[PDB]
RNA sequence: AUGAAAUGGGAAGAAAUGGGCUACAUUUUCUUAUAAAAGAACAUUACUAUACCCUUUAUGAAACUAAAGGACUAAGGAGGAUUUAGU
């Protein structure tokens, strides 16, 4: 079990993003040039778009690995701000100190 | 501030220093054995040895800086006195030997002399009396009173001018012309005055 | 008022460690780091997987020596190689204590592809630093 | 301006172009060249060189005749023989032709000097700006080259040794200069690898800052003149104080001893 | 079904109010410079639009977004009581 139904429905959209990567690379690489016939990038334009919407990499959101919370998170430690806190505070993540200055 | 309250605020006078010790008062001369012992603060960016260094025009222009800009401060200033020491040349070779004689053509001296006039004596304050506000004529403290001085003068040129015309150009103007008791902020002195003088009944309200 | 990680005072019955004692501020001052990598270095890699290892092997332990640890473990990685130093009360049998540490070394190696090795030291009852 | 006195004195032609920066800067007038539709003509810029040209030298301006027929306009031309003031006198009457009549100016002057009628200085102050950039922009927004200007591409003829009867004498000023450093002065630096070629083989003269001497008759001169009005400016203190801020620098000294 | 999933939408204001940003210019506007100095501009659009509109580019599958130009340019002339921050 995931954190919730959120998490679920992101973990799919990864799981789909890589099996499309070559994919939408190798199609997407035809509409970004000048150099190839216009009718060609008009028709690749098109079998972009036919791909499921799932594949595609800007539907991904990062959210805490352990709380699935959508903002606050950082991105080095994959966690929100409340559970970065909770480790931070108890001195369980290595070499991170409240900041006196 | 990052100075301890034990800092000393330096003395920046040349002389000073160098006046052979039975010259000095012997609380001057404690001080110094004094200071030995004590820590100085570090003088300020602006403050020098300088002989050509005047505090008042040094405070006159920091009271024209806006948002740190020495320099154009400085350089409207300098404009100024240059300004000023144009419009007297110019009169002084226009002029015949015996009025040659009474114009003066030290924009310093036209500037020190042209804000004292301004100067205000007594203006009205707000008192206590019976749990209650009365506006009392006062006497104005020297601080209060050079203070009132320079920004009335500051205050004139920066609004009370035409568009196209520059401070360099109606600050000279109206130094020189406070210089011979005839101007905008002198009016201005002469209506505290005034106010005062109307308000004369509350004078013995005042405590001290 | 700040409420993380602070053992809050009660009537002066109430025993707290070393590490219990000391609030947020004082880490790195006064008391150290539970785990050492080498993950939140500068221009290192990898710090949220080497942070997901520990919250595992922290709640591994503690349900593995359940009732039986005096103190927060302490986890060391040099190479590959993980260490984990536990303060344990003397409760169990002598016996028990290296059927367990087979097991979770075995099953903690075989998990996450390291070497993984146990420490302990045993205590006769907690350590209080002070009552407060 | 000392050189431009001693000429002037021994009854020299003096073609003194006081600063070359502002032919290739600000300009609000910018008009196309019948000549060379190429080349772009600068109405308000000649006109108020000519009407400076002509006070200098009015009275070789009568002497000197043209060589050939200028035709203006349709309806006004210049005949052959006629004094080089009529030039002078269309350009000023009509400022359409303005930076036309400096061009023929610049021409007759050249030719005719060689013949021995006169001698020719040929004195322009701010000479980097011939072979550097501007800052004028055509009708599609696209700057200008100097090379395109009529003005100076005139001006470039006559301070090339290709003739005689006379000697050129010419200065580098940053100040007012588009696209150079502030502390840019040595002659390559301002006039570029297309400015140095173009002049060579020339003499250059450095021109220091106040030696000992001199700073000690500027400091008298301001003297000498109510100009020191502080008291302490003509203390020996004072002095030694204005030494070390203008650091003898002739425009840095009048700076200071201004506002004092 | 108050659970799970897909697709499409989640609109606007002759409105009041809080905070910010910009301007109202001459201690200013533009240009080169480097913030020094110089040349121009300087009241009807001179100052002055991070709005509307028109083009181009960047990200993306999608531009509805952001930037860069272009013109169009309206109001504003230092702000009533009152109130904020700064040693
Ligand atoms: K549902
Ligand atoms: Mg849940
Ligand atoms: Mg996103
Ligand atoms: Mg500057
Ligand atoms: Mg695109």
């Amino acid at each position: 079990y995931y954190v919730d139904w959120r998490m679920l429905r992101d973990l799919k959209r990864r799981k789909m993003a890589y099996e499309y990567a070559d994919e939408r690379l190798r199609i997407n690489s035809l509409r970004k040039n000048t150099i190839l016939p216009k009718d060609l990038q008009e028709m690749a334009g098109d079998e972009i778009a036919a791909l499921p919407r799932d594949s595609c990499p800007v539907r991904i959101r990062n959210r805490c690995v352990m709380t699935s919370r959508p903002r606050g998170v950082k991105r080095r430690w994959r966690l929100s701000r409340i559970v970065f806190r909770h480790l931070a505070d108890h001195g369980l993540l290595s070499g991170v100190q409240r900041a006196i200055w | 501030s990052r100075y301890a309250p034990e800092f000393r605020e330096p003395l920046i006078d040349k002389e000073y220093y160098r006046k052979p010790v039975a010259e000095l008062t012997e609380e001057e001369k404690y001080d110094q054995e004094l200071k030995k012992t004590q820590f100085i603060k570090a003088a300020a960016a602006t403050e020098t040895s300088s002989v050509f260094a005047d505090p008042v025009i040094s405070k006159f222009t920091n009271m024209m800086m806006k948002g740190g800009n020495k320099v154009l401060a400085r350089s409207l200033m300098a404009q100024t006195l240059e300004a000023v020491k144009r419009k007297q040349f110019e009169k002084y070779r226009a002029a015949s030997a015996e009025e040659q004689a009474t114009i003066e053509r030290n924009p310093y001296r036209i500037f020190h002399e042209a804000l004292k006039n301004c100067e205000p004596v007594i203006g009205l304050v707000p008192i206590l009396k019976g749990g209650h506000f009365y506006q009392v004529p006062v006497p104005l403290a020297d601080r209060r009173r050079r203070f009132l001085a320079m920004k009335w003068m500051i205050t004139e040129c920066r609004e009370n001018k035409p568009r196209r015309t520059l401070m360099p150009e109606k600050l000279s103007h109206e130094l020189l012309e406070a210089f011979h008791n005839r101007g905008p902020v002198i009016k201005r002195k002469h209506n505290m005055h005034k106010m005062a003088e109307a308000n004369r009944a509350l004078a013995h309200y005042r405590w001290w | 008022k700040n409420r993380a990680a602070r053992v809050r005072v009660a009537k002066g019955n109430k025993p707290v460690s070393y590490e219990e004692a000391h609030a947020p501020h004082y880490i790195a001052h006064r008391k150290g780091w539970l785990s050492l990598h080498t993950g939140n270095l500068d221009g290192e890699d990898h710090a949220a997987e080497r942070t997901l290892e520990d919250v595992f092997l922290r709640k591994f332990m503690m349900g593995t020596f359940p009732g039986c640890l005096a103190d927060q473990i302490v986890l060391k990685r040099r190479a590959n190689q993980v260490d984990i130093c536990a303060l344990v009360l003397r409760q169990l049998p002598a016996h028990k204590f290296y059927f367990l540490v087979g097991y979770s070394e075995t099953l903690l190696s075989h998990f996450y592809k390291c070497p993984v090795r146990l420490h302990l030291q045993t205590v006769p009852s907690k350590v209080v630093y002070k009552y407060i | 301006c000392h050189a431009v006195h001693f000429c002037a004195r021994h009854d020299w032609l003096i073609l003194h172009i006081p600063d070359a920066h502002l032919w290739v800067k600000n300009c609000r007038e910018l008009l196309q060249s019948t000549h060379n539709k190429q080349r772009f003509d600068q109405p308000l810029e000649a006109s108020t060189w000519l009407k400076n040209f002509k006070t200098t030298n009015e009275r070789f301006l009568s002497q000197i005749k043209v060589q050939e027929k200028y035709v203006w306009n349709k309806r006004e031309s210049t005949e052959k023989g006629s004094p080089l003031g009529e030039v002078v006198e269309q350009g000023l009457t009509r400022v359409r032709n303005a930076t036309d009549a400096v061009g023929v100016v610049l021409k007759e002057l050249k030719a005719q000097s060689a013949l021995g009628l006169f001698h020719l200085l040929v004195a322009v102050d701010g000479v980097n700006a011939l072979w550097g950039r501007t800052t004028l922009k055509k009708e599609d927004r696209t700057l200008i080259a100097p090379e395109e200007l009529s003005l100076v591409h005139n001006l470039r003829k006559m301070v090339k040794n290709d003739w005689h009867g006379g000697a050129i004498v010419l200065s580098l000023s940053q100040t007012g200069s588009l696209f150079k450093s502030r502390t840019a002065y040595l002659p390559h630096e301002l006039l570029g690898k297309e400015g140095f070629n173009a002049l060579e083989p020339f003499l250059p003269i450095l021109i220091p800052n106040y030696n000992p001497k001199e700073f000690e008759s500027s400091f008298q001169y301001y003297l000498e003149n109510n100009w020191l009005q502080h008291e302490k400016a003509s203390t020996e203190e004072g002095r030694k104080e204005l030494r070390f801020l203008s650091n003898c620098n002739p425009e840095q000294l009048e700076r200071l001893c201004a506002s004092l």
